RNA sequence: CUCUCU
RNA sequence: UCUCUCU
RNA sequence: UCUCUCU
RNA sequence: CUCUCU
RNA sequence: UCUCUCU
RNA sequence: CUCUCU
RNA sequence: UCUCUCU
RNA sequence: CUCUCU
RNA sequence: UCUCUCU
RNA sequence: CUCUCU
RNA sequence: UCUCUCU
RNA sequence: CUCUCU
């Protein structure tokens, strides 16, 4: 396993990624 | 906008705390007889910070007083000190009085305890620990899966931290404390009752209320309120808290992010004549970035190790970018950031069982091309369990949070013109 | 030490009250035509005491006047009287005027009401009831657990008792009254308000202040103060009062303990020529023990019952040792004290539905090897709920209260040399 | 259940006993 | 024993209520023009009782006022009245003003509302319903198994009953109300919140507290307290309440048992000149048994039905012996009691769709050889779920509760000599 | 099914019967 | 109707305050050397108002004196000033003495402090802030949900406002202050006690009494009284206050609404020769509407921004219609009012980090077709928690408050003929 | 979320709207 | 709410009415 | 508990001590 | 929730 | 005065 | 020289 | 609670 | 002498 | 999961 | 004509 | 809080 | 003018 | 928890 | 102003 | 479970 999504620290426009093939299913 | 007076007062207060920390480090360096090179070592600054933290730990001091240690007196502290003669580094252990350290700290702060500086040092240590090591063992031991590590920000912060420490720590650490409480409650029945029962109940109250305020959307807020309502929580709301931390990966709470620099940088700044009382300071503004821009810090480098990787680790620890997106971190720093997987460096601390014959000193490249304002938000998100689950379904890998909020050039001290980044690996612990 | 005059005045006052009680009992015995044996019956003395108490109950008298009873006039009183002819006991009911009883009481006290004697008789009755019966039904009905019975001292004392009655009654009885008030308040909303609202509020004030003064340590005192502060108390402070009574088992309050002898002993002492006005008296001194030492009291014994157990029950009721440690009680009395579990005797009172053909009379062995001074303290104890809980944690089954304070020989009338006891069952209601 | 701790009446040195297996737990 | 005044006051109050009920029934019989035989019909007395109950039902009256019925005005009441001319019974419907019934009730009680009489009549109706019909459909509908029916005492009592109605009703009825609340809570989410949320929460509080006081042993008391603690109870504590009612079959709570006679008996007693104000009364004493001993009541008998079985049903309803042991009930009555299975009789009420040509009238044999005092206890019983389960394991079919407490002869009005019964079928609904 | 154990109404010494073959098992 | 003298006196007083404000603005414009166009800028008037407010802030002045700022003296004030030469706008910072500003204010008011004008300016600033920005962060931080924003009227008013400021601020702001007090009380135990304890207790008293007077119906008034009664309030009455603010959305309190125009309009009116001392004034009458009808105000317009939206925002801020119904606001103004969601404009204030090269000036269309009298009521509304909940149930989306009270034509200066509106989006912050 | 009910400023006859699907339920 | 009890102006025999369901309770 | 602050009897310069951890909080 | 520790 | 990226 | 039944 | 800051 | 619509 | 019982 | 440091 | 009801 | 150790 | 509605 | 022992 | 939607 490992780190998955994100922890927004800086106020910059972005697209916070997540890994659905495992997070959505649980 | 009547906050300008309040904002100026807060800036003056944080500048005063930073100035006190810097002058205290200068006093400690002067009394401990280290040269300019030795005083700029990050290991020595970390040792001094541990000196202060252990000196002022009231509960630990009482514990050591009334249970004495084995061959280690409860009256004095120790810490690794590295000094250079003939060009070679060696480690020697110094013994300093806790009372003397406390007196120096009080004198350096105009006779004031100044717990704000202590909390700032603790937050810096916690950020370093988060950026250096993974505590997956504590995650698995308490029952939470090792799968999530983003919420573990500030998991190493002790309970003695004030409201700032509670605000800066992530949702995962609060959940970890809650599950530790629940595990201790399942262990024995005489809990929730008695004299200790009232104290543990109000502790649960306060920690659940700070988790209450940490969260963002209404459904998960209602869920944490309901699990709070339980008088004697157990296994079902054990899984409820597991799910609540689980939902934070998709709808995150508001976790504060601060730039807690090491005491070495503050000491060098004060030695240069900078007075933060008049100029002010801001843990989320340009001031820490500018301070790191014109400051030099040296660190001990182990054999067959990359100074660039250690400098990147130190920079991320300083700016609390351990869980920050790799792309935005590289854009802000200006150099592509190496995730923890291929970091060819161990921790910054040097263990006792190490050889003082193969270590070298290198400058830390704590310079960033861009600077940005740290945000305490979580990101745009726009029975209650099903409602919370339905919210995760909507999220698509394209929602743009902080719309119109870019990075700024170092010369842009007031942030006139944001820079829009255009977007590989994206996870530090991946 | 300027109290010697005050102590002598109090001794003279209590001696005067005791002398008045004794002469009143002598008058009642003379007018009711009982022999020396019949006049020394504890049942007859209890009947006379109930005569006086019912005669002077102003609220009960008014209630009976303005709501008449069924076939029982509100003007006269009754009570069981046992007389012996041909060696056999029988019970007959006498009818005496409340006005006549009141006139006799006033005449026996030099034309003074002397409510002190009435309060003393009420306290003796309450001590007998506490040493004889368990009111666990009242405990369970009001919501308090039946688990605690030590604090129920003086639970049968009516509200007409003065400050002495409030001081002698335990913490549990005050808590029981408080919970009865709270239950009546949850029953209806028109409470705390109106003309009756002011009176019930000042009643709550006074009873909460006497509980205020009853307690010992600062944290529980602060807790009772705070639950007092509530204008319209309810369920949360319902549980607060439950906890406050709950904490009294570990950190007890100061509950007065007095030696309230039956009117038979005082009457016999006065008939012997003893004048308590000059010699003085003390409800906590040697005087009641010495009076019981040289006094004889006879009691009715039911079939297949042990006179020794009834004598022990009467002795404990007299000395208010119902909740006293079994070991110290046995040491003071000189004979091992049987707890209530294996007491092979019913109550001293004989019910109306009883046969006057199988009852025998036996002497009560109210003689004790040692005598001790009664203490009004609670014992050494050295949010606020957690602080109170933490205090219970410290207590260990070895703390020695009343250090250096032992028992004294009957010949040791001034307590020169205390005797240190060396230490099985220890709970009367266990 | 039953009586638990003690109600000190006489001024004698003693060790006031309590039954923790149930009082401390509540 | 200072309760004698309190006991006498309670006896006077209950005697006054009984006298008011009797005089009210006499007034109703006088105004409705029924002969001595017609006035002694239990059906007519039940109709009059329903008259009073429907007249004073404030919520039902308001409901009928503001939602009018179909062809039935909300201003008047009706009820079956049976009268005899030429020896033959017929039923005719009378129309009487609710205001007139209320005025008659107030006048018969010296201008006092006297809700005690209304509650007594409601309890009599509930006892009759419990002794006549089984509400297994309501048990199965709410989720509880039909297996237990002992705890369903007073399940037909409406909410308008005071504290006496709550005390007399069994644990099963309280659990049924709790599960109805839980079902209504699972139905919609807007519950527990809003203006109605506060009222339903305090209703849950009060009903859970009366169930709190109903129970006997500490573990199940703690369990009901914990299920109370839940702010928003659901399915898990749904099963918790199912288990709590389930455990009541083995460790029962304290359920009051009262002798609520029909208004016919009280009316006949008052017509005979008996004044209960002076003589007093007691719902658990000998007084109801003696009143039934010298009272005659006639009832309508359906074709091919046994008058003895109907008399036994009426007697058990009067004495609330619906769930009482068959052997002890037969011993007290002196005639072997037929369980409900082989009772060859329908309900005492006669439906509208019945023929007024094949019905006969028979005297009810409400005479008992022995009389006993009703007990409000549950019987000797001497995580927490496992502890409760372990308690059921200990019970053996030989534990003797109420040791030394027997039955008494009717001539033994004060219960001098109890009679020990020596001990077939034992369950009424078996 | 049917009625199982008992509902003590009168204060008489007795042996309150229950039917274990079904009550204990659940 | 003896108020005519009182009403005329109040009109004269408010007219005198308005005249003083206008002459003060004229003096400031004359001394600061701005043309007619520059003097009519709303930004310049706002800067002058901040000048006055910062000059007279006694607590802030003392704070700055005894804690000096960083590079900013505590003796002088600053503010953005915009001037036009060659047609182009630029911002320059002026430095003026606090003493000089105070002297000018005193001279412009005939040597009188005239705190009424200061309070009026503060209320105008608060109305502008409420109509411009949403403080949902302060709502979520203190624990109240962000769901309600109608009650947040006057949340930015500092404590130095007099009784008028307390009356004009909404229920939500008072609740926010109460919860801030409660949070500070849960933080530390040494509160409610000591010298500061008395002051904070009387502050709680006064603020709870003004909330007492703010509310409308009796049940919620009783609730606020009871939460006041608590000596040391905590978490339960924390939720009680949350519910009390929660109930204000359905049964609102009486919140005053005033037309606080900017100092620019008053200065222009005084420059035109209007004397409000003789003609009088009324913050709820036609006078502010008529004054805005014949007054011209210019504002700075940011690039790609709509002047109409900024004019609508300024108009709503002037008339305190931030939370007013969209339909009635559009009917009164005569132009359909755009809610905050699609307002294509930022705040009226121009930040320091802004370019002085792309800004244009436009006239503010502060003209309304209709005028109406502001009402300080809340609307028709016709345990106590359940009673309050039941009240919310009754409300239906058709109750017509202010029956017969319409709007009036500008020519209808005395309101002879009201106009009945006939009734899309209806919420500004929706 | 957003603004819900109303804050009556002007004395005009109206029908003060509220959004029950969320306010009544809490 | 509204007017509750009475203000005796004329000297006429009467039964001065009050509304207890709310006055007595407060 | 015990004695807390001081009762100045002699006219000598001193620093009158108090125990804030309990006196200030009440 | 970009600029203010708590 | 101890330490470790990743059960 | 004003006015309004009913937060 | 339409016309009156507090 | 600061600022921001909408965790 | 190398150095710390639980 | 009494006495006790510290509920 | 051993010797004094309150 | 009543009474009962221990739901 | 046998004798007292609540 | 209705009623039914036992899904 | 014959008379009552849920």
């Amino acid at each position: 396993s490992g780190q998955i999504s994100i922890q927004p620290t800086f106020s910059v426009q972005r697209n916070l990624p997540f890994d659905r093939p495992t997070i959505m299913a649980a | 906008d009547g906050e300008r007076q309040n904002a100026t007062e807060i800036r003056a207060s944080v500048g005063k705390m930073i100035d006190g920390i810097g002058r205290f480090y200068i006093q400690m360096c002067t009394e401990l007889k280290l040269s300019d090179y030795e005083g700029r070592l990050i290991q020595n600054s970390l040792t001094i910070e541990r000196m202060v933290l252990s000196a002022f730990d009231e509960r630990r001091n009482k514990y050591l007083e009334e249970h004495p240690s084995a061959g280690k007196d409860p009256k004095k502290t120790g810490g690794p000190i590295y000094r250079r003669v003939d060009g070679k580094w060696r480690r020697e252990l110094i013994l300093y009085d806790k009372e003397e350290i406390r007196r120096i700290w009080r004198q350096a702060n105009n006779g004031d305890d100044a717990t704000a500086g202590l909390t700032h040092m603790m937050i810096w240590h916690s950020n370093l620990n988060d950026a250096t090591y993974q505590r997956t063992r504590a995650l698995v031991r308490t029952g939470m899966d090792p799968r999530m590590c983003s919420l573990m920000q500030g998991s190493t912060l002790p309970r003695r931290s004030g409201a700032a420490g509670a605000a800066v720590k992530g949702v995962g650490t609060m959940v970890m404390e809650l599950i530790r409480m629940i595990k201790r409650g399942i262990n024995d029945r005489n809990f929730w009752r008695g004299e200790n029962g009232r104290r543990t109940r109000i502790a649960y109250e306060r920690m659940c209320n700070i988790l209450k305020g940490k969260f963002q959307t209404a459904a998960q807020r209602t869920m944490v309120d309901q699990v709070r309502e339980s008088r004697n929580p157990g296994n079902a709301e054990f899984e409820d808290l597991i799910f609540l931390a689980r939902s934070a990966l998709i709808l995150r709470g508001s976790v504060a992010h601060k730039s807690c620099l090491p005491a070495c940088v503050y000491g060098s700044a004060v030695a240069s004549g900078y007075d933060f009382e008049r100029e002010g300071y801001s843990l989320v503004g340009i001031d820490p970035f500018r301070l790191l821009q014109n400051s030099q810090v040296y660190s001990l480098i182990r054999p067959n190790e990359n100074p660039a990787h250690k400098s990147q680790l130190v920079w991320m620890a300083c700016h609390s970018a351990a869980f920050e997106d790799l792309r935005v971190s590289s854009f802000i720093r200006g150099t592509k950031v190496v995730p923890r997987g291929k970091l060819s460096t161990r921790g910054v601390q040097i263990a006792s069982n190490e050889n003082m014959e193969t270590m070298e000193s290198s400058t830390l490249e704590l310079r960033s091309r861009y600077w940005a304002i740290r945000t305490r938000s979580g990101g745009n998100t726009n029975d209650m369990r099903t409602e919370i689950i339905r919210l995760m379904e909507s999220a698509r890998p394209e929602d743009v949070s902080f719309q119109g909020r870019g990075v700024f050039e170092l010369s842009d001290e007031k942030a006139t013109s944001p820079i829009v980044p255009s977007f590989e690996g994206s996870y530090f612990f991946g």
